[PDB]
Formats: C-alpha cells, sequence, structure tokens
RNA sequence: UACCUGGUUGAUCCUGCCAGUAGCAUAUGCUUGUCUCAAAGAUUAAGCCAUGCAUGUCUAAGUACGCACGGCCGGUACAGUGAAACUGCGAAUGGCUCAUUAAAUCAGUUAUGGUUCCUUUGGUCGCUCGUACUUGGAUAACUGUGGUAAUUCUAGAGCUAAUACAUGCCGACGGGCGCUGACCCCCUUCGCGGGGGGGAUGCGUGCAUUUAUCAGUGGUGACUCUAGAUAACCUCGGGCCGAUCGCACGCCCCCCGUGGCGGCGACGACCCAUUCGAACGUCUGCCCUAUCAACUUUCGAUGGUAGUCGCCGUGCCUACCAUGGUGACCACGGGUGACGGGGAAUCAGGGUUCGAUUCCGGAGAGGGAGCCUGAGAAACGGCUACCACAUCCAAGGAAGGCAGCAGGCGCGCAAAUU
RNA sequence: UAAAGUUGCUGCAGUUAAAAAGCUCGUAGUUGGAUCUCUCUCGGCCGAAGCGUUUACUUUGAAAAAAUUAGAGUGUUCAAAGCAGGCCCGAGCCGCCUGGAUACCGCAGCUAGGAAUAAUGGAAUAGGACCGCGGUUCUAUUUUGUUG
RNA sequence: CGCUACUACCGAUUGGAUGGUUUAGUGAGGCCCUCGGAUCGGCCCCGCCGGGGUCGGCCCACGGCCCUGGCGGAGCGCUGA
C-alpha cells in the first residue's frame, strides 16, 4: 500500500465482535484512539449488537447525534469510537451505565455498574519519566498522562482514577498476593491471586496465577492487570467471577438449569 | 534518480540478484552540499515528514569552543588546511565534518585579557594602545585584586597555542555537518591531537 | 604512537583529554581514564577491555554499540578481515518423509574487539546481535572459550 | 471397505507391462418437470478498445453587497434560504490482474537502545523581563471587451472579502537567578595583613536548534538514557509564544465610562505520550537441472578509518587502505505452462498432486525512466519525455491509456446484462 | 489421485527374467565394542547470586489471524447451510432466560521438570583440587565532632 | 538387393523472422548548482489638488514644522519580489 488502510474486512475482524459471516462484507474499522484495534469494542457494535438498542447503523448515528452516550464522562458523537477495558458508559436518558470488563470466555460483557462506581476507574501504569524541569510523569495503558504522581507509583501498578477530574485517589502495588485479571492470550478474562514472577532478562516475563477454586495458570507480565489488593476487588465483578469452567462442567450446569426449567 | 538501495548490490556469495520492485521514493538520494567560504548562502530542503533540512552552500562564520578554558566564541573562518578523508578537499576549500581549518583568534584573546588581566598575543616590542592599557592595568580595590591575583596562579598556556595566538590564527576542528544542519560548529585543537594535525599538515607539504 | 595509524586521529569520542591541570599533577603521569560499560546479560568485561589503550568504535565494551536480540554461538574458522572473523554454525534439519535428519552449516561474519587476543581457530565463540555494523556483520563477539585441546 | 480382473503357452508356474475399476476438475455430446444454494474471459493475448458510468464534499460555528428568492425598519453594517467562487479536507483507501520474482516474495520468531508518522486520545500552551478597541496589498465569483476549425484553452479592462497571502504589538512585568562590580559597613591586627557581609551601574536569561564542558531526579539486562549546571549559537528559502468563528448572556465600581469582568463550544498551532501504520534488520524454512564445478573482485566483490547522502543503521556512495568473501552440507549458472501462504483433491498407516481465484502479505497499470503536491505516491480514472500503437484537424495544432463495471474485436476446446 | 509393495522411509529388486563397477587403495559422507549408583555467603525455612561441562530426547507451559477441516449446542418443515434462539403473558406497557464452546496448528525460536539412550568434557613434564601461614606493588570507601 | 510411405538426424547456403545481451559514439526530459533579469512594487527628489494640529506676520487672506489621502515627471539613485 501508499498510506494507511480505511477498511476492516468482516472475516478479518476481532473474533470477539462475534460477527456473523453473511451480513456483509465489511466491518467497523475502529477509529484511532485510547486502545487498540484488536483489544477495543466499537461503539456501533456496543450500541446495536450488544444492547440491541439499534438495528441498523443509521439509527446508531441517529442516536449519537443527540448527545446520549457518554464515554468515560465525555460525550463521544463518534460511532467507531474504540472503547476499551475498564472503561465506562453512561446513558443518561435511560439511567444506565456500563464497565467493559471481560467475561471467562474472553468477550467484553454487558456489565451494568452502580451510578456511584460510575464516577471512577482502574488504570494500569504504563511509564514513568521525568519531564522538563524535572517533572515526574505518568502514562497510562489509556494513553492518559498525569503529572506529579506519587512517587511510590512504579510501572505494572494500579491507580484508581475519578473520571470528572481525572487525578488518582490510591493505588495497588504490584506484589504477590494481589488480585488480577488477565487482558490477553489463552487465559484471556480469568481472575486469579499472583503467586510468583519470573523475571527474564532481554525477554518476557512470566507471572503465575491461581484462581478461587485453586487452579493454576501462566501469563505473560504484559497481560496481567492488578484489580484489587489480596482477595478483594476495588470494582464489581461481573456474573461469573472469573473462575473459567470445563466444557464437561458447563454441560452439567446447563442440563442442571434445563431440568429446573420449567 | 539518486537511489540509495541495497537490491541493486552483489549478494553475499558473489551472484546478483534481480530486482522486484522499481525505485521508491523513501530510498532516494540527493547531490552533495559542497560548502565553501564566503558570504552565507543557505538553501532549505523539504525532508520527509514534512521536515527540514538547512542545507549550507556558502558559510564564513560559526561558533567554537576553547575546551580547556570553556570559552565558546563566534569567529570568522579563514582557511581549510588538513581533510583526513581526501585532500581534494582542502583543494576547493570545502567545509565538511572533522576537517581542519583556522579560524580568527581576536574574540579568544579579548576574553582570555579581560578574565586574568595578562598579555596574550602581543609582540616583545611592547607597543600598546590605552584601551588595553586601562583593560589590563585598571585601578582594581583589595578585594578584586585579590581575586585577581589568585586567578593568575592559573594563567598559563601551551607554547602550541601561544605561539598560535602570536600567528593571529587558530587551528580548529568541525563537528557539525554544514550540508544537513546549515552551520559551521567546532572545537579548538589541543593537546596530542593538535600536535598529531601539525606533523600531519607539515608531512603533506 | 601505535594507536596512531591512520589519516585521521583516533579517540574515544566521550572521554575529554585536553582538561588543562598544573604542574604538580602532569609531572605524575599521563594517563587517559579509559571508558568502559556493562553490556548485561551476565557477561563480565575483559581485563584487557578496561585496562587497554585500543581504540575501536564497534567494541561491544568500549565502543558506541548496543546488544540485544538473540545470543548465539559458533565455532572460529577464518580470521584474515580487519577486526572481524568468520565463524561456523552446525546443524540438523528433519525431513518429514524419512523421519531422519540431515547436516546443513550456516558461515557467520563477526566482529572481533582487540580485547579479545589469542584465539585461535577451533575455538568456541558466544556472539549477541546488535545494528547492522556493516553489509554483511551483525553479530559481536561477546566471550571466548577455548577448544578441548588447551593445555 | 487395508479389495482387484482380462491379455504371451499345446498346457503350467513366474517376471513384467498394456487394458480394465473408482474419485476429482476443464471442455464437449444427448436429455431435462419442481425448489434451495451457487462458480463464471485464469490457462491462448499483462493482446487492442467505440460508448456510458466508476470521487467527491457545508455546519450555529472560515469568506455572500448574485433580489436568484425572501420579513420588517426605512442611512439606522450584517433578518433568513442560498447558486457561483475563494479557502479546508479527501482523492496514497477501495476494485482488478498474476506479467515479473527462486533466501527474492512469503510464513513462524525476534529487534529498532538504529527511524518517520495525517488523524484520534491525553499532557503542555501568562514559565521568555524585551494601531492593539484589531495593521497591509491583492485576487476570484460578478459586470463588460475578445482570439482560435478544435479542449474541463484562456487574454485585457472595472469592483470587492478571509481561518487565502502577509506584517506586527500590549499584558503577565512586581521581580528572581547567573556573571561584572564602583563604593559602604562589621570582626581580628599597634599597623600591614587575615576575614564576613551589603551593594548602585552593565551583560545574559523560557521551550525547541547546533557545538563544547561539568556533576551525578527517575529508569533499563545493558546508554553516549531521561533530568540538572555552565559558555555560546540560533539559518531572511526565517521553529513556538492565537490580529480567527458560534451560542447564551449576565455580576461589579468613587460608574453611567476607552466601562470592567466573566460560561460553553468550533478552528489553529511548537513539543511529548498514545492510536493506525510504514520502513530497515535477526534465526529457520522452497520445485527441477552437473550435457552448469568453481564464482566474485577493471565498472564494490569481503573488511577497516574519515566523511557525503539519507528519516535513520549500513560499500548506500566517495577517498585512502588490507586481500578478502562463497562453494559436493551443491556455490555460480540455467529452467519453471513459479506470485508466496492460510488452504484443495485423493488417501489403511506412509504419501502423491494442486493452490491465477473473494482472507493475509507482494507486484503492476502498454514498456522503460524522471518528477510536482502532500503526513503518506517514484501515484498513472496526476504530470513530463523516449519506445510501440493510436483519435480529431480548416495541416497551423490539439488530445491518449478498461489487468475498475457493463460492453466490443481478436484469440482460442474454453467463460454472463452496454 | 488411489489401484502402484510397477519409485518401495514404512516397503521392491540385482545367479539364470532388467541389473554388482575388472581389481585394489583412499578424502568427504554414513556407521561405530564393553565399562562409572545443588552450593557457600549476604538479607526476610525462604529471598538474592552462581548453577548445570553442555546438548540431542521426552513431558509440561507461554505465545501463537480469521475463514476451511474435526467437533459441542440449536426441528433452517428434513438436508446442504446458518449462528441462531427459548418462555410465560393474567398481556412486560421497567418483559424475562440463554448461546455465539472446544480440539488441531508441522519445522525453527522462548519456558520448566526427567536423566535411560546417544554425543561431549576434566588431574600425566601435575605451572591438579582443599585448609592455612609470611614478602612486595597498585588504586577506592568509611572512622578519628567538621575542614586541610 | 529391387518396390511403397512416415518420423527423427546431418548439412551448399543464405532469406521472412523476432527476442535477449552488451563495446564504443550520441543522448530527450526532470532535478541540483552558478549565472540571468522581461516585468511588478516600496523608499528618497519636485509640482499642483485635498483633511488634522500647532509656529510666524496676524483678522476670516498666506508661509514654516510634522503627519495624512490621491495625481504627474526624473534620477542606469536605493531596496524587495
Ligand atoms: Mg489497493
Ligand atoms: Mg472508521
Ligand atoms: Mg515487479
Ligand atoms: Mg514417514
Ligand atoms: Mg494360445
Ligand atoms: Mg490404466
Ligand atoms: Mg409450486
Ligand atoms: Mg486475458
Ligand atoms: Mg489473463
Ligand atoms: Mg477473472
Ligand atoms: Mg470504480
Ligand atoms: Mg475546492
Ligand atoms: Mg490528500
Ligand atoms: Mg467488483
Ligand atoms: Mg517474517
Ligand atoms: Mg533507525
Ligand atoms: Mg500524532
Ligand atoms: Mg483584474
Ligand atoms: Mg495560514
Ligand atoms: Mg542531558
Ligand atoms: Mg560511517
Ligand atoms: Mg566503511
Ligand atoms: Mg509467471
Ligand atoms: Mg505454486
Ligand atoms: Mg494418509
Ligand atoms: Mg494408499
Ligand atoms: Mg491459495
Ligand atoms: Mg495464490
Ligand atoms: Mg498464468
Ligand atoms: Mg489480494
Ligand atoms: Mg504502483
Ligand atoms: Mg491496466
Ligand atoms: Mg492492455
Ligand atoms: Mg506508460
Ligand atoms: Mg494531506
Ligand atoms: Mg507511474
Ligand atoms: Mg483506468
Ligand atoms: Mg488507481
Ligand atoms: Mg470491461
Ligand atoms: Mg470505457
Ligand atoms: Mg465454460
Ligand atoms: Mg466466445
Ligand atoms: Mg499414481
Ligand atoms: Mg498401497
Ligand atoms: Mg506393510
Ligand atoms: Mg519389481
Ligand atoms: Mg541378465
Ligand atoms: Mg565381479
Ligand atoms: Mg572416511
Ligand atoms: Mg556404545
Ligand atoms: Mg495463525
Ligand atoms: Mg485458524
Ligand atoms: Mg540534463
Amino acid at each position: 500500500a501508499r498510506g494507511p488502510k480505511k477498511h476492516l474486512k468482516r472475516v478479518a475482524a476481532p473474533k470477539h465482535w462475534m460477527l456473523d459471516k453473511l451480513t456483509g462484507v465489511f466491518a467497523p474499522r475502529p477509529s484511532t484512539g485510547p486502545h487498540k484495534l484488536r483489544e477495543c469494542l466499537p461503539l456501533i457494535i456496543f450500541l446495536r449488537n450488544r444492547l440491541k438498542y439499534a438495528l441498523t447503523g443509521d439509527e446508531v448515528k441517529k442516536i449519537c447525534m443527540q448527545r446520549f452516550i457518554k464515554i468515560d464522562g465525555k460525550v463521544r458523537t463518534d460511532i467507531t469510537y474504540p472503547a476499551g477495558f475498564m472503561d465506562v458508559i453512561s446513558i443518561d436518558k435511560t439511567g444506565e451505565n456500563f464497565r467493559l470488563i471481560y467475561d471467562t470466555k474472553g468477550r467484553f460483557a454487558v456489565h451494568r455498574i452502580t451510578p456511584e462506581e460510575a464516577k471512577y476507574k482502574l488504570c494500569k501504569v504504563r511509564k514513568i519519566f521525568v519531564g522538563t524541569k524535572g517533572i515526574p510523569h505518568l502514562v497510562t495503558h489509556d494513553a492518559r498522562t498525569i503529572r506529579y504522581p506519587d512517587p511510590l507509583i512504579k510501572v505494572n501498578d494500579t491507580i484508581q482514577i475519578d473520571l470528572e477530574t481525572g487525578k488518582i485517589t490510591d493505588f495497588i502495588k504490584f506484589d504477590t498476593g494481589n488480585l488480577c485479571m488477565v487482558t490477553g492470550g489463552a487465559n484471556l478474562g480469568r481472575i486469579g491471586v499472583i503467586t510468583n514472577r519470573e523475571r527474564h532478562p532481554g525477554s518476557f516475563d512470566v507471572v503465575h496465577v491461581k484462581d478461587a477454586n485453586g487452579n493454576s495458570f501462566a501469563t505473560r507480565l504484559s497481560n496481567i492487570f492488578v484489580i484489587g489488593k489480596g482477595n478483594k476487588p476495588w470494582i464489581s465483578l461481573p456474573r461469573g467471577k472469573g473462575i473459567r469452567l470445563t466444557i464437561a462442567e458447563e454441560r452439567d450446569k446447563r442440563l442442571a438449569a434445563k431440568q429446573s426449567s420449567g | 534518480g539518486i537511489s540509495r538501495d541495497n537490491w541493486h548490490k552483489r549478494r553475499k556469495t558473489g551472484g546478483k540478484r534481480k530486482p522486484y520492485h522499481k525505485k521508491r521514493k523513501y530510498e532516494l538520494g540527493r547531490p552533495a552540499a559542497n560548502t565553501k567560504i564566503g558570504p552565507r548562502r543557505i538553501h532549505t530542503v523539504r525532508v520527509r515528514g514534512g521536515n527540514k533540512k538547512y542545507r549550507a552552500l556558502r558559510l564564513d562564520v560559526g561558533n567554537f569552543s576553547w575546551g580547556s578554558e570553556c570559552c565558546t566564541r563566534k569567529t570568522r573562518i579563514i582557511d581549510v588546511v588538513y581533510n583526513a578523508s581526501n585532500n581534494e578537499l582542502v583543494r576547493t576549500k570545502t567545509l565538511v565534518k572533522n576537517c581542519i581549518v583556522l579560524i580568527d583568534s581576536t574574540p579568544y584573546r579579548q576574553w582570555y585579557e579581560s578574565h586574568y588581566a595578562l598579555p596574550l598575543g602581543r609582540k616583545k616590542g611592547a607597543k600598546l594602545t590605552p584601551e588595553e592599557e586601562e583593560i589590563l592595568n585598571k585601578k582594581r580595590s583589595k578585594k578584586i585584586q585579590k581575586k585577581y591575583d589568585e586567578r593568575k596562579k592559573n594563567a598559563k598556556i601551551s607554547s602550541l597555542l601561544e605561539e598560535q595566538f602570536q600567528q593571529g590564527k587558530l587551528l580548529a576542528c568541525i563537528a557539525s555537518r554544514p550540508g544537513q544542519c546549515g552551520r559551521a560548529d567546532g572545537y579548538v585543537l589541543e593537546g596530542k591531537e593538535l600536535e598529531f594535525y601539525l606533523r600531519k599538515i607539515k608531512a603533506r607539504k | 604512537a601505535d594507536i596512531q595509524t591512520e589519516r585521521a586521529y583516533q579517540k574515544q569520542p566521550t572521554i575529554f583529554q585536553n582538561k588543562k591541570r598544573v604542574l604538580l599533577g602532569e609531572t605524575g603521569k599521563e594517563k587517559l581514564p579509559r571508558y568502559y560499560k556493562n553490556i548485561g546479560l551476565g557477561f563480565k568485561t575483559p581485563k584487557e577491555a578496561i585496562e587497554g589503550t585500543y581504540i575501536d568504535k564497534k567494541c561491544p565494551f568500549t565502543g558506541n554499540v548496543s546488544i540485544r536480540g538473540r545470543i548465539l554461538s559458533g565455532v572460529v574458522t577464518k580470521m584474515k578481515m580487519q577486526r572481524t572473523i568468520v565463524i561456523r554454525r552446525d546443524y540438523l534439519h528433519y525431513i518429514r518423509k524419512y523421519n531422519r535428519f540431515e547436516k546443513r552449516h550456516k558461515n557467520m561474519s563477526v566482529h572481533l574487539s582487540p580485547c579479545f587476543r589469542d584465539v585461535q581457530i577451533g575455538d568456541i565463540v558466544t556472539v549477541g546481535e546488535c545494528r547492522p555494523l556493516s553489509k554483511t556483520v551483525r553479530f559481536n563477539v561477546l566471550k571466548v572459550t577455548k577448544a578441548a585441546g588447551t593445555k
């Protein structure tokens, strides 16, 4: 190509959007923004495919141009805006609040939250650097840059940001025994407690996590997001607490639910 | 046009390779900026990304640094004496990085005489002008004279630099790239490097 | 003297050797402070690099290079270029149809720093990846271990 | 479904092929009632094309004195809709084809601590001590006069705008800090001398740019990293530090003024970070061929030093040097009815063959080459030449590129509606 | 493409049916006889650091585009397909429940256990290991309440 | 050896042919550098029309110092494109 690409084939779209094959040739290409193309959820997909508010792409635009949708407290009229992990979506017309959290299957879930909880979010510290005049700067996973952070905050930590002022309230350090969620890989969407960290100089580090039921797994250090201190999360969790079931016990649960239905 | 690609080259084994695409814009090259000595003439070049490169075609002044004294001053450029890469560059008086040039000594002499309050570059005949006399022989108080006399303890310069100051021209080396940034900056040669380049210049003659 | 063999003056760019001093400190010793660095990954700096006087901008310890990427090993086969040698890497390639292997080799031209001396043909060398230093050189010698016949 | 059968002899047992058998995919012949999906000018010609269409865009928010329409006051700048034109953005995506291409493309795996990056998102934007209650000259649309056989050709004259093109202040502005420092004090000294302060007058100062020196907030496995200090520089083909637009309009004064203050947005901009990338690198991996065994190095082949050029790393190029580099583990050369993979057919277990073709990379726009603009193109529904074709002409000139959708000729065994 | 065990790695033949070089030497290639049953220190039993003489092998783990194939669910009227769907209504006029799994992905490159098999390594002119004791030269930090 | 036909081989010789390389000699066009200067402005020197201040002899007239709007002519004067 001679420059940036502007389209996205429907079969080449991320598979956690759960698009069907026969609807069209194209998929909504996410706009540039805080989150990556392969790790976001476009506003149109959430607004018509998940919530069933709109039937076509035109109705999504008609909803958005009435300034009804807010993302992290700010009105977004773009229908392909990239919304990502730990983002807050507010609809004041219906008085609804949602937080984008992966379910145990690695897909963004429709997770309703209290309006009190919708005032803050958690962010992962990606970079720490000193700028001009010796002023510290902290860069999070969602492209936020914050000046004068707490001197004890380092990389791979978690900070709580108040969405109205955009300022740090408190933080969680990356230590063994804390609660974390996996944000990528084969264990995406799982929740557990950090057991130990393996350091490989010049390469990727590996972190071992164990869930509430006692199942153990491992990921890379870049795929770990610290949620809470100890066993207590600082956010509300979806229907599944982050425990991944096997296919046999999913079948057993489904059969038990069917038997008790009716 | 001028292409600086790698696929027109032979392989490591020695066999030649057939290209699979034509010349691309991002592989281009441009004619050299042969910077001479004369009244300033600089042309700007629009480069990749929309940025600018300053293509110096003629230069006559630049700021050079006396490292031992940490004295940086803006001085005119007089002549080109040595060039490690090629001697044709000396004959045509081309200003490139790492070439040895001759610069004027007056601002450095002024700073030295205003700092240590000692003669420098003066003939043994002791002819003087009243401005220089009041610069060197000014009436100072006890405290200021105490500082100047203490400074006179460290006032000592090698014979090579002293002879160059007597000649009125210093030897300097250019550290910037005139064809890329549009300015000719450098440092004054001194120490073992000065002896090395003096030996090279003498052997060239 | 022995170092100065080119038309241009050979200097370590990060060391200022023209600092003026008193006449008492000049008499003592004209010993330039050496510039060296730790390359990381557990490799130690040879004493010949710290105490040496050679000038090499492509040396991993006293030059302007960065070691990042793959760490490989080879056997020295040719030492005939200036500050660069040719090593041979041997391996086996698996052929699925016959369930067997075939012997294959590759040749690498790598940069050898002057800090490594007494390097002979047939000894093991550990090299690290860096930016392209020339048309065919992308690796720098990090460690030298002698052959089994060392006495 | 791990499978066989006929044929050499007067008859027999073998070797061994030929023929038989079943899929699959191209063509063709005969035949054809109902419904659901559904390939389709790849193979020969990346051969040649009539005609039509395929890329254009305005919000309250850059510029409206077109009555072209339109409501009230009637000097009481501009009510509103708004053609045209200037300005801004996009046109580098998409769609088509498979000619070239054999460590090349491409796949997995790593790196950029060796670069650039429109836009989105976040951070900075009184940090500089040196007409502003708003500065200047033009150009379209429009109105008039024209030329040529001919084009999305344009020439002269009269008017008028800006977020086009330029030029430029105030304010914060009280000072602070680095050097220079006449002079004035306070201790010790009999006194010189040894100390400790204050200081008028001068120069410099913020972020980016270039060079030199010094010390050692935060980070990496590792910086010649980030930040700090000092001396200077800072391109006239010139870095930033707002002379821009809309909507609601209000609080305050010794006041009716030069009246002071104030809320949401839109546009723009130097520099960081982010997003989308792109571009160079690392390791391993590809079909036949020796009736291809030595190849590369005059004209860079392998390495070293210094430069030039480039967005950066590098024989990318230049100068001066060393004689290197590759090869029966198949180099070099040649062929391919060779774009590479994800995949497809057949298959007991192994395997054999195919992959032009809707997804991901690459290349090309009749063949070469060179460029303008732009963040991004060596772009072809952009320009400039040569080579081959080819259209109109009043012979003076002017205009070309369907391997985009249909469609036409040719080619062929071989493929659809202008 | 199978049939073709008529290209044979699995898995073919070479006395007479096609076939072993006239004979020997020999480099590269291939192949190769037995044998050998975690650690001090520094910090809070674990933490850091050296591990392993190293590999090959095997078993784990991580990262690995979708589509296709294999495969779970689901009466497209069945099926090829698709990713959908189901339940009560006194009507929910705040409708409720639920899916969009999983497996495989060669070679090469990362990760952690195993120690049989197969390579490779040590002390022989002992300038070989382990525990100590004297002689000399060269530089850095701290303590003499600070400063030379 | 004598009849009847086909394919593949040599080989007097030169045609219709194209395709691919290169030695030398020319070489369109763009780009870069050094020149060049058709033309278009701005600043000075005069002159007459016009508006603000002030100064002078002063009484509704006319000059001085600055600005200010236009118009006409010079200077191979200066400068910018
Ligand atoms: Mg395209
Ligand atoms: Mg989009
Ligand atoms: Mg090509
Ligand atoms: Mg097999
Ligand atoms: Mg018979
Ligand atoms: Mg048959
Ligand atoms: Mg019917
Ligand atoms: Mg065709
Ligand atoms: Mg074709
Ligand atoms: Mg086709
Ligand atoms: Mg089209
Ligand atoms: Mg326009
Ligand atoms: Mg554009
Ligand atoms: Mg189409
Ligand atoms: Mg790759
Ligand atoms: Mg780079
Ligand atoms: Mg950006
Ligand atoms: Mg006009
Ligand atoms: Mg502008
Ligand atoms: Mg710094
Ligand atoms: Mg270089
Ligand atoms: Mg070189
Ligand atoms: Mg081909
Ligand atoms: Mg193929
Ligand atoms: Mg099989
Ligand atoms: Mg079979
Ligand atoms: Mg394919
Ligand atoms: Mg293909
Ligand atoms: Mg073909
Ligand atoms: Mg494609
Ligand atoms: Mg192209
Ligand atoms: Mg074409
Ligand atoms: Mg064609
Ligand atoms: Mg063409
Ligand atoms: Mg643009
Ligand atoms: Mg082109
Ligand atoms: Mg076309
Ligand atoms: Mg196109
Ligand atoms: Mg067509
Ligand atoms: Mg057409
Ligand atoms: Mg057909
Ligand atoms: Mg036909
Ligand atoms: Mg077969
Ligand atoms: Mg069989
Ligand atoms: Mg068998
Ligand atoms: Mg047989
Ligand atoms: Mg026989
Ligand atoms: Mg025999
Ligand atoms: Mg042998
Ligand atoms: Mg054995
Ligand atoms: Mg994949
Ligand atoms: Mg797949
Ligand atoms: Mg030319």
